[PDB]
């Protein structure tokens, strides 16, 4: 089954998107990289036998190269509880997983879709709660500097060592068919108008640097440092989920005008 | 009761003189080769009477067919 | 090297319709809608002519494909304002033509006026209990100002007396084309 | 592979280019993030790349009379691949990790802030 999964695995990639009478029966001989197998190859049927009580339908995540997904900003927090994802990195498994929305019961739900919430103790509830009433201000004016790109900015939970991130909507595109269709040859020009997916930027709490942010949000009202700050910081982030810039020079600028003072005098 | 004569409506045209042809008459005769709200953008008619006998009658649409990304449908 | 040649691609998803009653509106004018009304008769009128069934055409059943093209759906405005044909429990057998057009000509009519009737008062043993004796009556007041004649005799006429002698489907289509292709601007 | 000078910048410290046998920049990328790419054997074949540097830009001088101080220094290295990625990035190819990427702007940022501990 090595052998064979490794050369023909197109074939059926590509069936199980377009057939009704045999969709379920064919919902087995699927073979993905998991974490929990280092250089295995694991069965999903396999993969119903092991997971936690209160648990809800499973967890995917699609990325461009092993490696590059293998160590994702969003999993950092849903890799310390001990589940387990599952990794389709690769053009046609968005196909798949666009079309396919059940096994056995249960549901497939990707990382990055309008903010998922997962069961765990009450204690945590309060003190999160806690931060969206006493943190909606610095929620309030980001948006006023920040013009319309971003729909909304919340907290949530998927970050534990970076200080943003960026996911999508449900109903709209999501990122690696962002580049499936541009790389697409023969196609029209007019279908980007509607159906690109609205975005929406995610921030983490812990980071001294929003915290530092407070003492010069009540301090200063506006000033050119806090715009700054924060459309570098926002760049940046553009560049965490996958995105590709529309004006390279506009960052590496941003990059190198500080490297000069890196060795002191600019003039 | 009903008479239907309208089963046969159109008639040919690739067989009048060409220089006796205005352009309506090639918009309503495109107009009844597919149903639509737009007229055509250009013509071309011509024939060859040499050893082969035939003549031809072509046009251009004005927007692009939507559905020309298929593999093998009835062309 | 040894060079390629370009390759196509497969097919797109469309977006639903229901969604398109409460939230999102993007309004152009009503020749689209008449457009999606001739449409989508057009298609059903195709399904039923080989003797078919639909047993539901609730207005999520339909995929808003590239540009305005509809796609009938089956799995999960008129989800529960089906005629007491199904409270009807006699024979096991009342299935028939007659809630499918009384259903069509419903929601394309709610479709057209673009809100919900009955969101007031909502009692599901009240409302069957009322059935049983006392059935109520559709409002008048609710209709919009722009009714077309022709669709305003059509929907008027279909029902009087008994929901059995509405008529045949491509009359109505006739309807639909002159209604259509009889008020452009002249 | 190789390193050399040219004729073709003014301000950029850097800049990359492709071989005269292998593909573009847009042309590698697109040729293979397009679905039923059979990336088996074809995709481990092409894009191969050089490097070229502006003698003119004063952060070119400066790095070299200070690499001719010391030959086994430590910024030396995470400066020059700090150059080198981001020519990277502002010449249409892909990063194969930006969490480190982003890692190493967020310390820099921080350490400029001052923070510290």
């Amino acid at each position: 089954y090595k052998k064979f999964y490794e050369a023909f695995s197109k074939n059926l990639k590509l069936g199980i998107h377009e057939d009704s009478t045999n969709r379920r029966r064919l919902s087995e001989l699927l073979r993905y990289h998991t974490s929990q197998s280092g250089d295995e190859m694991t069965s999903l049927s396999e993969y119903v036998s092991r997971m936690k009580e209160t648990q809800k339908s499973i967890y995917y995540i699609t990325g461009e190269s092993k490696e590059q997904v293998a160590n994702s900003a969003f999993v950092e927090r849903v890799r310390k509880r001990g589940f387990e994802v599952v990794y389709m990195t690769e053009p046609i498994d968005e196909y798949c997983v666009q079309q396919l929305k059940e096994f056995d019961g249960k549901s497939l739900v990707s990382v990055t879709k309008e903010g998922l919430e997962l069961p765990e103790d009450e204690e945590e509830k309060k003190k999160m709660e806690e931060s969206k009433a006493k943190f909606e201000n610095l929620c309030k004016l980001m948006k006023e500097i920040l013009d319309k790109k971003v729909e909304k900015v919340t907290i949530s939970n998927r970050l534990v060592s970076s200080p943003c991130c960026i996911v999508t909507s449900t109903y709209g595109w999501t990122a690696n068919m962002e580049r499936i269709m541009k790389a697409q040859a023969l196609r029209d020009n007019s279908t980007m108008g509607y159906m690109m997916a609205k975005k929406h930027l995610e921030i983490n709490p812990d980071h001294p640097i929003v915290e530092t942010l407070r003492q010069k949000a009540e301090a200063d009202k506006n000033d050119k440092a806090v715009k700054d700050l924060v459309v570098l910081l926002f760049e940046t982030a553009l560049l965490s989920s996958g995105f590709s810039l529309e004006d390279p020079q506009t960052h590496s600028n941003r990059i190198y005008r500080m490297i000069k003072l890196g060795l002191g005098i600019d003039e | 009761y009903i008479d239907q004569e309208e089963l046969n409506k159109t008639k040919p045209i690739w067989t009048r003189n060409p220089d006796d042809i205005t352009q309506e008459e090639y918009g309503e005769f495109y107009k009844s080769l597919t149903n639509d709200w737009e007229d055509h953008l250009a013509v071309k008619h011509f024939s060859v009477e040499g050893q082969l006998e035939f003549r031809a009658l072509l046009f251009i649409p004005r927007r692009a067919p939507f559905d020309l990304f298929e593999n093998k449908k009835k062309k | 090297t040894k060079p390629q040649l370009a390759i196509v691609t497969q097919w797109c998803e469309g977006s639903s319709l229901y969604h398109h009653l409460h939230i999102i509106e993007t309004k152009f004018e009503m020749i689209k809608l008449i457009d999606i009304a001739r449409q989508t008769a057009q298609g059903m009128d195709y399904l039923h002519a080989k003797s078919i069934i639909h047993r539901d055409l609730k207005s999520n059943n339909i995929f808003l494909h590239e540009d305005l093209t509809v796609k009938i759906g089956d799995f999960g405005g008129s989800i529960l304002w089906m005629a007491p044909e199904v409270i009807r429990m006699q024979d096991k057998n009342p299935y028939s033509f007659q809630s499918d057009v009384y259903a069509f000509g419903i929601v394309l009519y709610e479709l057209m006026t673009g809100q919900l009737p009955y969101s007031n008062i909502n009692n599901r043993d009240q409302i069957i209990f009322m059935v049983g004796r006392g059935y109520l009556s559709p409002d008048l007041s609710k209709v919009r100002s722009n009714c077309p004649k022709a669709m305003k005799r059509l929907m008027a006429e279909c029902l009087k007396k008994k929901r059995d002698e509405r008529p045949l489907f491509p009359q109505i289509l006739a309807s639909i084309e002159l209604l259509a292709r009889s008020l452009p601007k002249i």
